[PDB]
């Protein structure tokens, strides 16, 4: 969740508190996460340290 | 009897950023499926890292032009998300909503010249403590710096290190601030051969440890 | 690190290239779900108001951020300071329905009314911009709303995006700088 | 001491559709047994499916009459629960209380003619995108359609498919709506033999995947 | 239940919250459900796909 | 129904020293690491014990001077954290914020003389009950006392015992209080040889069982 | 803790009630405690009781 910090469980059922998401088949569909993790980090060429 | 309870003074007011949830009134709605919708992003910095955007120079161009004259300082700017040159980047776009930051900011230089235009550049991070940035590669050489030449590879990336006394820094700049609190970045042109009028595109992106903290809503509304 | 800039492939160098140590970072505050999860004020109001997140201010933290995405999704929470009773109606309802009490109607209780509302549009997701050549029989489709509310008078309206999902990021701008070097402004300091 | 509690602003007001229950005051009443009472229904759509009702045509008749002239378009109507022709059906009766829907709507055609009256009909679903429904079976033939003739079996049922951009659609029609948003249904008469003045009763019912969501109280009271 | 979404159990006993239904012998007495499920779905006749 | 609750009269007001906590509003902030920061202290008395501070004598000096004349009473003072002589010590600095105390208070005497200055001193605790402290070592000798001479070791420490009827005592002194409620401490000079003008620094610190209870905010603001 | 005496567990999560302290490696870093405990208690010299 984001910006919610109640230790105690909710008093109303989930199907009332929120809308129910449906699927036709959350997942690791985070294009941008993948994208950023795929960035070249190394060094192209030969090194002389 | 029933449960005794003390209604405490000071509590209960609404707070725009509170961690609670309202009571619902319209239940049982099932949304249309949005499984696998493309282009999702969950953290601003993931995009801030993957998508670099351009700095603003001179007239208002995203590049720097090779000097034909005897001056070697191509460009210089404050290491500040509030820098003029950084004003059009997505990085600054985000940064305005946070009070502090720390981490690496990466710069990207991409030569636009012709196959027969050749050059050698140098970028240096001038930490704070000096009165004015050096206009000479010779003087700047004593700082953390890197040089690279033109060739098969058009892009060269460099990381501006986070070096400061405090662990964090302000994304904003106070009006009393004379010299930029975090120093400058200077881009020099060591030499060039037939590279007159050719361009050097520079952009910026977040580094692996770039971090923003303390959300803030500061713009005039 | 040199690379073939033209390919547009991401490149993230690190200070290790010249002897540094890359540190630890904690990006909780830049989490989309979290950041969009706060109340924001809606400025234009009227006794009958159709909830549209785009009426949000374009430079406000939520508004700016919302606009920096092409498509979004979320549930919602609202806080309304109104005279008389407040009636809400789901996306797709005839304006006339707002007068009827059997639609979710909250009886006036001071100082205001805080509610939890579900996403109620007929699309899998909504958009902040929609390149319709027409979209009919900067105008966004009528269907892009969260329902409507009505009361004898509506003094304040705060909106809160719950479970936000953002897709396809687009430009996010900072204040333009006229000053030679930086945009300087008075930062809080003790007196 | 006692339990500290914060009475939160914004909560507690009565809401006509809330998910709570009142406190009771008159306990222990045992109702007379209503075990196995006939004709119960638990979901509107169960009846909406099992009991088809009639469309309204012309003067206000639940049928269509075979044209003796050279016109072959027997009837045409908007695929909308707010359609004029659908105005007397139980389906529309229910639909007015919901904002959106999706699913199959089934049409039923029942020939009333004499044993010696013969005919061949065609029903077609004209999706949106065209300016006006075709008055010719030849033109309509390019759409999803079905033809059937008169015989031993009097009834012929056809399903109007749900084909739209969004997953759901409005049960109501906005005044700005020029052409019906979900298209039309056209019933043609290919031919007939001695079928002049004979009738074709048409009714409608909910299909297996018909669905209504978002309750609404819209009528003037 | 229908339109009730309280996670927490009721504070008052059932015999006070509601009237007690009695029997002389809920069940699957849903005429209309049965009726709708009994609808002919197939196709009468021979098919040529 | 819902949970019945009685909002009790008398409870809920804010109390400046209450044992509750406010509701939060700005979550998820991770502080910069302060691991192993030096000089931490968790209990005032730990420092009150380890760091002795000086008493104030005469003009306002942290020492006592050897009398060249025939008087042997070097100094005398009330055993009270509100004593004039104790007014500059850290011990009294703390004590003002508490109502009562009990325990040992330690005194430290450090001779400042030259290698050829020699002396013999005596400290005595005169419990309450007498009208006036004795100005003679001979009379004081009958009390709990200790004598020590000058030598290789410059410091001599002595513990003032807690002897009273009640288990605790007030850190403050009432205006009606004539004679100090907890007695006096007298420092004598038995003799000295060529020790004229030489000094004796005296300081005080908390003892192993020194204890302060009942916080109080008494200063004028 | 100091001056907090609630028997019941907090309703809000810890990451909201307080700031999260981080480390780079509470401990017994109590200079003054150590200091005070190290004080000479005995008696220097020979005793004649």
């Amino acid at each position: 969740s984001g910006n919610t910090g109640s230790i105690i469980n909710n008093y109303y059922m989930q199907q009332y508190q929120n809308s129910m998401s449906t699927q036709l088949g959350t997942q690791n569909n985070d294009w941008f996460s993948k994208l950023a993790s795929s960035a070249f980090t190394g060094l192209f060429g030969a090194l002389l340290a | 009897g029933i449960f005794p309870v003390a209604c405490a003074d000071g509590y209960g007011g609404l707070v725009t950023t509170d961690p609670k949830t309202a009571d619902p009134v319209y239940g049982k709605v099932y949304n249309p499926p949005k499984t696998n919708y493309p282009g999702r992003f969950t953290n601003l910095l993931d995009v801030a890292e993957a998508c670099p955007t351009f700095l603003r120079f001179d007239d208002g161009k995203p590049y720097v032009v090779t000097r034909a004259d005897d001056t070697r300082l191509l460009a210089k700017f404050d290491v500040s998300l509030a820098a003029k040159h950084m004003s059009n980047t997505y990085l600054s776009g985000i940064a305005q909503y946070y009070t502090q930051y720390s981490g690496t900011i990466n710069l990207h230089f991409m030569f636009t010249g012709s196959t027969d235009s050749k050059a050698r550049y140098m970028v240096a991070y001038i930490p704070p403590g000096v009165e004015t940035p050096p206009d000479t590669p010779e003087e700047a050489a004593h700082c953390i710096h890197a040089e690279w030449d033109t060739g098969l590879n058009s892009k060269f990336t460099f990381s501006i290190p986070y070096v400061s006394a405090a662990d964090y820094a302000y994304t904003a700049s106070d009006t009393a601030e004379t010299t930029n609190v975090q120093g400058w970045v200077c881009v020099y042109q060591i030499t060039h051969g037939k590279a007159e009028n050719d361009t050097l595109l520079v952009s910026a992106s977040a580094g692996k440890d770039f971090e923003l903290r303390l959300p803030i809503d500061p713009r005039t509304q | 690190t040199t690379t073939t800039g033209e390919s547009a492939d991401p490149v993230t160098t690190t200070v290790e290239n010249y002897g540094g140590d890359t540190q630890v970072q904690r990006r909780h505050h830049t989490d989309v779900g979290f950041i969009m999860d706060r109340f924001v004020k809606i400025n234009s109001l009227s006794p009958t108001h159709v909830i549209d997140l785009m009426q949000t201010h374009k430079h406000g933290i939520v508004g700016a951020l919302l606009r920096a995405a092409t498509y979004y999704f979320s549930d919602l929470e609202i806080v309304v300071r109104h005279d008389g009773n407040l009636t809400w109606v789901p996306n797709g309802a005839p304006e006339a329905a707002l007068s009827n009490t059997s639609n979710p109607t909250a009886y006036n209780k001071a100082p205001f009314t805080r509610l939890a509302l579900p996403y109620t549009a007929p699309h899998r997701v909504l958009a902040t911009v929609y390149d319709g050549t027409n979209k009919y029989s900067t105008q966004l489709p009528a269907s892009f709303n969260y329902g409507a509310i009505q009361a004898q008078a509506i003094h304040e309206l705060l909106v809160r995006m719950k479970r936000a999902e953002l897709y396809c990021p687009r430009p996010l701008l900072a204040i333009k700088v006229t000053s030679q070097d930086r945009y300087k402004q008075k930062i809080i300091a003790p007196a």
